[PDB]
């Protein structure tokens, strides 16, 4: 995941304000930060005062301080703060456009972008035009991943995918296969492929005629809220306009028909953000369509089913003769294999599995967890909430194929005493944060934690 | 074989044996020995003196056997002649009669088990012949066999019996169903039998 | 169609204090292979579950716990009013296996012997989970019963899939004749309720008895932190309570004073105390057509009440248990809520 | 981790009056109103779209205010959906008031709206058993005079308190009024882990309640925002009426009574004592 | 079988609870071995405990099954020494007094653990249990058959001791055959038949061996109506919702709130001197135990002396903590004695009380 949270802090701070302008952009990347940061951010909101830091370190107690740091380098890494060395002490305070923005809607403000939508006779049935929306999301899906017959007609859809390089495949010839790029998107179920899709339209559409500010305010503007009446018709820029039709093609928007009327609020721009359930001529009833099969036996026992998504389970297992509720496959080291031709690391489909395939794996990954989380302390052995031995079974394939080991961390010195070397490896110990250590050299590889917290307790 | 030691190894046997005092001591002991705690067996001829007198009232008899049918002529011919004199003077024929008298035996052993209606207490048979004596039996022992458990296999008669024993440990006296089958005090068969003076 | 219970016909008296001495059973028959693992293991389990029920609704009594293994019977937790060593008792046994036969005789004195300290005022009690369909006995039992009843000691026993006579008659003797504590199961979920029924007070009808004041005084809590130091463990703990009188630090309980030995609450378990005294008229289920009340909830807002004439449906019921006192409905889920867990009732509350 | 915030505001127009005669009448509850709905917007906009909830208790009952129990048969604009359809409820209780509102002023219905407010809060957990709701509920009382401390309602608050412990629901309570600690409520929320603000009348409590009432939802690693010491020397005698410390509490009545018995039938249940018992108590 | 006064004079009983824990052994003796406490009053304390191992302890096993079992559930173990064997054997003995005797008469020669038990196999195994041998394996010698020959007639005139009237219910003697004077038949082949006597004698004798038993309205309304104006008034300016007002308000509150943070913080949910810590901890529990006795006593009452010998013991024990803390604070300086001294002042105060306490209620008394 390329995390847009770390494209936003990409760009610059005065764009930044630029965006924060607008305050339901504003109210969106509220939505994004850690809990802890937006704790912090919307106790500063009211007090019209900078505030010394020491008061927000004595906030926070132990066995929590780790979140600290991650939302104050956030928020600092993406400039909503300005810190103030004003005395030599830290005078902490928002960027005011974003503080006087966040306000101004959190109380009636003049946010007249966010409150861009009108409110009219919202004839848009539930399935209305929501199923051709889910159809043309599954049409681009199946052109990208490629189906036996490719109607994806998105002339820009698809040189996006091809610039970007969505998926390994030979645009020259035509070809959408999944490369690293393809295997993710078979990845990112749904909030991880609508993003990877927004990024590369962000990324194409980067040259001329961006209007950055105005791209993000139709973006949030599109997720925030059903703007319906006169979306389409009054409230967007005309590049703002553009791209608004365009995102419309690509699905995202479900704009009406007459090429001129209000915005067309898919679900899917509601997707875009709200992390939650995921089901989008006129028949489809399904709450657990999805028949996968996954158990212990490493076999796929399929009832319910879905084209594409059992197309996505054969793209790393053999299918031999489609079924009525079945289809012939089975999974072993050799399907995989498949995938592992493609270099996909075993790692997206463990939490894909933990995820997709529920549908019809519900009662299965029930049985497996069996609340075995309160119980696991008192009963030491977990009842394979998460299968393990498929996992192990992964593991070895991967093993079989790979053969090299990596430790992530950063080379520390400056250890110049055995005391302090010795002190550090006892706590670290205790935490479980030294991955290896040595007082002959005075050196290792590791996590910050034990160097953070040591020199929190020298500083402090 | 080693068949007696498991019977030990739950309840106590006692048998019969042909001196009555013995008898007498022996089943006082069952006696005692079944409203404690041990269950006891006792094993008997029902020929003999034991199913002619003794009762067995709840706690006293919960399941009867009845290994084999009992009948006579194992031993001579006074039986023979007797039922020579049965079938020239009364016209009855010899099976007939040994059926007769066996079910008559069968029947008296059964009826020991039961004093009240809130005693209970099963009523095995053993024997291949009995199911088509099945008619022959007492009409109220009758009407609880019913056509479905005929020649069963010991093992869907213990099934039966463990789910019998359990239903009659619960407590169903619902109190208003026993209005109809205890006829209760100086009302319900006054009321009901002196409206029945139809 | 209801199975509800007609009247309460002792709301006046309880036991409200307690001692009881739950009694297990671990014998070669508890080795049978009836309940999903066996008897045993649910059986412990089962256990762990009413002395966490047990130990909150009655939070002032004390509990011991017997086990009865090779014809002995083994004391496995004193008789204390901490629940968390009985806990670990009974995890800890329950990584053990029985063996033996059950010696009910040997398992009565034993409890016999263990309640004498329990004053007065104080009521005893015993629950035996007898699982077997025997005893073994070292003496005369009609003897031990009857010493059982001269000190004043109810019994309960909840006996496995049979039903012993012995055991019988001694419930209905030590129960002061009136025959209804020997109930037995016939199903796990029986069982659950079983103990459930057992975690309450028992009343039948009480002889008119001694009833006696007790001295006791409530705690308040401490505040340093770093001074950590106690009086009933020895050891240094980081803040607790102090008698009133003995005026000694006691690590956090509803425990006796371990200096002056008088009895020490907040007052949250006398309120429990009071919630089992006095309970409220069951929630009577209104007529399906003469109701004509408002199509709601009263305590919930609830929209399951009818839906007017429906051949069958409709003819079923209409789902308005509605309690006397306030006369005000409660849809299902409301009532059978009210009657478990919370026993103020919403509207009796107001008026 | 959603949270149902069920508020309880009681509006006693007795004690709203009481507000106007505490200090001056600088403002009515009106203060206390506006600060409401924008602390529950606050909430409502924290978290990942969490249901809300409010009661209120006016002079002769209780009736919802936001869920809106079926009738007819801007700013994310879900926002005004909720403020606009509770203050239209609130006008519509403030017509029901009168003379014969004013007649039934023998209670205070607090303890009703604590329980019912309890129920909904097991209605909402039950029917979501998927996405289990971190629930708690609030309390928002207008302290007035009159009574020093109304104690007919002192049980069904503690088995409020026990309902809430059982449920695992902190319940915070913010006392608007004298310099009178309300006692019971006091214990409530320190007993069911909650917090307590005896504020002062006419201050726009906004920074107050998102300050110390807005860290309860499900977080707990942070220290709460109580006030002194919460002593729990608990209830006075009921005969004398004298706060108890080495208490004497009779039987089954179960009453707590101060070093003076009566000699006989404690004065809550009809229970004559052993006299003999009584000597035994007297050889102090 | 147990009492107050049994219990206090269980001295070998007590020493063997000693024995029973370390801590108890401990704290006993320092109450003892240090010119403390006589052990009488030591255990009037802890009788419970005592209760317990009594009844712990004298635990007759039943009968029964294992009796029994010793005949019938034993016949493989050909080995050495099975299992439960002095258990088992013992079981044998009060169960069958033949068999006792011959052991003991064969102790002083021909040992009864292997070859003894051998033969018993044999002759015994024979004689009670199955059928009559009588052929075959006839190891039944010397003390075997001489015990055999006992055992008959013994087995015998225990069953004539055996012998009641019955109740005249049962009475299967009088019930047969001793109404009339009759004529029959029967027609319904020796042993065996004591097989069965011997399985109704065993029974039998096991029941009898247990049988044994060895303003307010107008201006109310007034203000009410004002306020529901108000708010219907339009007004509810959230805006205008103090957001903190006054910015001093503002700081006001905070510092009443991080004041509140700070105390209840300091609530931090590790002793120098490990010896002295125990030898401390010696100390608090002696103190404690004798305070215990005290707080008995001075409550309850007639044994006055009592409470006057422990009220002396108990001024002694205050001094001597006095002198602790004077050595302490001598020794270890004044850290450690501040944490010593920390440790100790809740006893302290304790037991500072309840010497104050008995020094009113003397004076009470005598004035
Ligand atoms: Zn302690
Ligand atoms: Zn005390
Ligand atoms: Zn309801
Ligand atoms: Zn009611």
């Amino acid at each position: 995941k390329h995390s847009v949270t770390q494209y936003l802090e990409e760009i610059p701070q005065q764009v930044q304000n630029r965006l924060y302008t607008s305050p339901a952009t504003c109210l969106a990347i509220y939505r994004i930060l850690p809990p802890l940061a937006k704790f912090f951010i919307m106790a500063m909101v009211f007090n019209e005062n900078e505030v010394p830091l020491l008061d927000l370190d004595k906030w926070v107690n132990s066995n929590g301080k780790l979140q600290f740091q991650n939302a104050i380098k956030s928020m600092k890494s993406l400039h909503l703060l300005i810190p103030n060395k004003s005395s030599g002490t830290l005078m902490i305070n928002l960027n005011p456009t974003f503080k006087i923005s966040l306000r101004n809607a959190l109380t009636g403000g003049e946010v007249q972008n966010s409150f861009g939508v009108v409110v009219e006779e919202n004839v848009v049935s539930l399935d209305l035009l929501d199923e051709y929306s889910a159809n043309k999301w599954e049409t681009i899906l199946h052109f990208m991943v490629g189906t036996p017959l490719a109607k994806i007609p998105s002339e820009k859809v698809l040189n996006l995918l091809k610039h970007s390089k969505l998926m390994e495949e030979v645009n020259s010839t035509g070809e959408f296969k999944i490369t690293n790029e393809g295997f993710q998107f078979l990845l990112q179920e749904i909030n991880s492929q609508l993003w990877t899709l927004l990024l590369q339209y962000l990324k194409m559409i980067e040259t001329s005629k961006m209007d950055l500010v105005d791209v993000l305010h139709f973006i949030f503007m599109l997720g925030a809220l059903e703007v319906g009446k006169a979306y389409k018709i009054d409230a967007l820029s005309e590049t703002q306009r553009i791209m608004l039709q365009d995102m419309r093609d690509y699905g995202l928007v479900f704009q009406k028909h007459s090429n001129d009327s209000i915005f067309y609020p898919t679900k899917l721009a509601l997707m875009l953000t709200s992390d939650t359930k995921t089901i989008r001529g006129l028949k489809n009833q399904d709450i657990p369509d999805g028949s996968l099969i996954v158990e212990t036996n490493f076999k796929i026992y399929s009832y319910s089913n879905s084209p594409l998504q059992i197309a996505v389970l054969s793209l790393f297992v053999h299918l031999k003769a489609r079924f009525v509720n079945m289809v012939l496959g089975q999974i072993t080291r050799e399907s995989i294999r498949r995938a592992l031709t493609n270099g996909i690391t075993a790692d997206q489909i463990i939490a894909y599995l933990e995820t997709h395939a529920h549908p019809q794996m519900r009662r299965l990954a029930e049985e497996k967890l069996e609340k075995k989380l309160e119980l696991d302390p008192n009963c030491k052995e977990p009842l394979q909430v998460l299968p393990p031995t498929v996992v192990d079974q992964i593991r070895l394939w991967q093993l079989e194929l790979d053969r090299v080991i990596t430790y992530e961390g950063s080379l520390y010195s400056d250890f110049e005493t055995s005391q302090e070397y010795n002190l550090l490896s006892k706590y670290a110990q205790d935490i479980g944060v030294l991955l290896w250590k040595d007082d002959k050299k005075k050196k290792f590889f590791i996590s910050k934690e034990g160097n953070s917290q040591v020199l929190d307790f020298a500083k402090r | 074989m080693g068949i007696l030691d498991e019977v030990w190894k739950h309840k106590l046997i006692l048998v019969e044996t042909p001196d009555a005092q013995e008898t007498s001591l022996a089943l006082e002991t069952y006696r005692k020995a079944c409203s404690n705690g041990r269950g006891a067996i006792l094993l008997s001829v029902a020929r003999g003196k034991v199913s002619e007198g003794i009762d067995f009232d709840h706690q006293y008899g919960r399941t009867v056997l009845m290994i084999g049918i009992p009948f006579q002529y194992t031993e001579s011919r006074i039986l023979k002649a007797r039922l020579e004199f049965m079938r020239e003077n009364y016209r009855i024929r010899e099976n007939d009669f040994l059926s007769f008298d066996a079910m008559r035996h069968a029947a008296q052993c059964l009826g020991r088990v039961l004093r009240g209606k809130d005693d209970y207490g099963v009523m095995v048979l053993a024997d291949r012949r009995f199911s088509r004596k099945r008619s022959q039996l007492p009409k109220w022992i009758a009407q609880g066999l019913s056509d479905a458990d005929l020649n069963l296999s010991t093992d869907m008669a213990i099934s039966n019996t463990k789910q019998f024993l359990r239903t009659m440990a619960q407590p169903t006296d619902p109190k208003d169903q026993e209005g109809v089958s205890v006829w209760s005090y100086e009302d319900l068969i006054k009321h009901q039998n002196s409206r029945k003076d139809q | 169609k209801k199975r509800t219970a007609k009247k309460n016909i002792t709301p006046y008296q309880r036991g409200i204090i307690r001692s009881l001495i739950l009694t297990l059973d671990c014998s070669e028959a508890m080795l049978e292979k009836d309940l999903r693992p066996n008897r045993h293991a649910m059986i412990i389990q089962y256990a762990i579950d009413f002395v966490h029920e047990f130990f909150d609704q009655n939070p002032i009594s004390q509990m011991g716990i017997i086990i009865m293994r090779n014809g002995l019977a083994q004391l496995v937790s004193q008789v204390s009013g901490n629940p968390q060593d009985h806990i670990d008792a009974l995890k800890s046994i329950r990584k053990q296996e029985p063996k033996g036969n059950p010696s009910l005789q040997n398992a009565l004195e034993m409890a016999r012997g263990l309640l004498l300290p329990v004053p007065a005022h104080c009521t005893r009690e015993v629950l035996i989970v007898f699982g077997s369909l025997s005893t073994t006995d070292p003496g005369d039992i009609h003897q031990t019963i009857d010493s059982l009843v001269s000190e004043k000691i109810r019994v309960k026993v909840l006996g496995l899939s049979a039903q012993v006579a012995i055991c019988k008659e001694l419930c209905k003797a030590t129960n002061y004749g009136d025959e209804s504590f020997y109930k037995i199961l016939l199903d796990e979920t029986h069982l659950k309720e079983l103990f459930n029924e057992a975690v309450t007070p028992l009343p039948v009808n009480k002889i008119n008895k001694g009833f006696t004041l007790v001295k006791m005084g409530f705690p308040t809590r401490i505040f340093e932190d770093t001074p950590t130091f106690c009086s009933c463990h020895s050891k240094l703990v980081y803040g607790g309570y102090f008698c009133p009188n003995c005026h000694s630090k006691v690590c956090s309980l509803p425990t006796v004073c371990p200096c002056c030995d008088l009895m020490l609450i907040l007052s949250t378990h006398l309120a429990r105390s009071y919630h089992h005294l006095m309970p409220l008229k069951t929630f009577a289920e209104v007529p399906t057509t003469e109701k004509f009340r408002s199509e709601d909830c009263f305590s919930c807002q609830s929209r399951f009440p009818i839906l007017k004439n429906h051949k069958n449906g409709k003819l079923l019921t209409s789902s308005r248990y509605r309690c006397e006192d306030c006369k005000q409905e409660f849809c299902v889920d409301c009532d059978v809520f009210i009657h478990e867990i919370l026993h103020n009732c919403p509207g009796c509350e107001s008026k | 981790s959603p949270s149902l915030l069920t508020v309880i505001i009681e509006i006693a127009p007795k004690l709203w009056t009481t507000f106007d005669e505490e200090g001056n009448e600088k403002g009515s509850i009106i203060k206390v109103l506006e600060a409401l709905i924008v602390f529950l917007n606050a909430h409502l906009a924290f978290n990942s779209a969490n249901k809300v909830a409010v009661i209120a208790a006016y002079s002769q009952g209780i009736k919802y205010l936001y869920p809106e129990s079926t009738s007819a048969l801007d700013m994310y604009r879900r926002f005004r959906n909720v403020d606009e359809t509770l203050v239209e409820e609130i006008y519509k209780l403030f017509e029901l008031e009168k003379k014969q509102i004013e007649q039934n002023s023998q209670r205070s219905t607090l303890a009703g709206a604590m329980s019912a407010g309890l129920t909904y809060v097991n209605r909402i957990s039950k029917e979501s058993v998927t996405t289990s709701l971190k629930s708690r509920l609030l309390v928002l009382t207008c302290g007035s005079g009159s009574s020093k401390d109304e104690i007919f309602q002192y049980i069904p608050i503690m088995n409020c308190i026990f309902s809430a412990t059982k449920m695992k629901c902190p319940i915070d309570v913010v006392k608007i009024g004298g310099s009178k600690e309300s006692t019971f409520l006091q214990q409530t929320t320190d007993a069911t882990n909650g917090v307590y603000l005896h504020v002062e009348s006419t201050e726009g409590l906004i920074q107050y309640l998102a300050t110390a009432m807005f860290i309860d939802p499900s977080l707990r690693p942070i220290i709460v925002k109580p006030n002194h010491g919460s002593v729990d020397f608990r209830t006075s005698c009921y005969l004398t009426g004298r706060v108890v410390a080495v208490g004497f509490i009779c039987s089954v009545c179960l009453c707590v009574l101060s070093i003076i018995p009566p000699g006989n039938k404690c004065p809550a249940c009809d229970s004559q004592f052993d006299e003999h018992v009584i000597a035994k108590l007297k050889r102090k | 079988s147990l009492s107050k006064e049994k219990l206090l004079t269980n001295l070998k009983l007590q020493q063997s609870l000693l024995k029973g824990n370390k801590v108890l052994m401990k704290v006993f003796q320092e109450t003892v071995i240090n010119a403390g406490l006589p052990p009488s009053e030591f255990w009037s304390t802890r009788i419970p405990l005592l209760r317990a191992f009594a009844l712990s302890t004298s635990q007759k096993v039943g009968p029964y099954n294992v009796l029994s079992t010793i005949k019938p559930v034993a016949s493989s173990e050909n080995k050495v020494n099975v299992n439960l064997s002095r258990e088992k054997i013992l079981n044998i003995f009060e169960n069958y007094p033949i068999v006792k005797k011959a052991y003991t008469d064969n102790v002083p020669k021909n040992f009864k653990e292997p070859e003894f038990w051998a033969r018993f196999f044999s002759s015994k195994l024979f004689r009670k249990l199955r059928g009559e041998k009588i052929m075959q394996n006839d190891r039944g010698d010397v003390i075997i058959d001489r015990y055999l020959t006992l055992d008959q007639e013994f087995d015998r005139k225990d069953d004539d001791m055996l012998l009641h009237p019955v109740k005249k219910i049962i009475d299967l003697d009088g019930n047969i055959q001793d109404d009339p004077v009759v004529r029959g038949n029967r027609p319904d082949s020796d042993g065996t038949v004591d097989i069965l006597k011997g399985m109704n004698r065993l029974s039998e004798k096991m029941i009898m061996a247990l049988k044994n038993e060895y303003s307010n309205q107008q201006m109310l309304q007034q203000l009410s109506l004002v306020m529901d104006n108000l708010i219907n008034k339009l007004d509810l300016n959230q805006v205008v919702p103090n957001n903190e007002v006054s910015n001093k308000i503002n700081k006001r509150v905070i510092t009443a709130i991080k004041i509140n943070a700070k105390q209840a913080k300091h609530n931090n949910v590790e002793v120098k001197s490990t010896l002295p810590i125990d030898l401390l901890e010696s100390c608090r529990m002696l103190h404690t135990t004798c305070c215990e006795f005290l707080k008995h006593f001075y409550i309850h009452q007639k044994q006055a002396s009592t409470v006057k010998k422990l009220y002396n013991h108990l001024k002694d024990c205050i001094e001597k903590l006095n002198e602790l803390f004077q050595d302490v604070l001598n020794g270890d300086g004044e850290s450690m004695s501040n944490t010593c001294t920390a440790y100790l002042k809740p006893v302290l105060n304790s037991i500072t009380l309840a010497t104050h306490k008995y020094d009113e209620y003397f004076n009470e008394y005598n004035n």
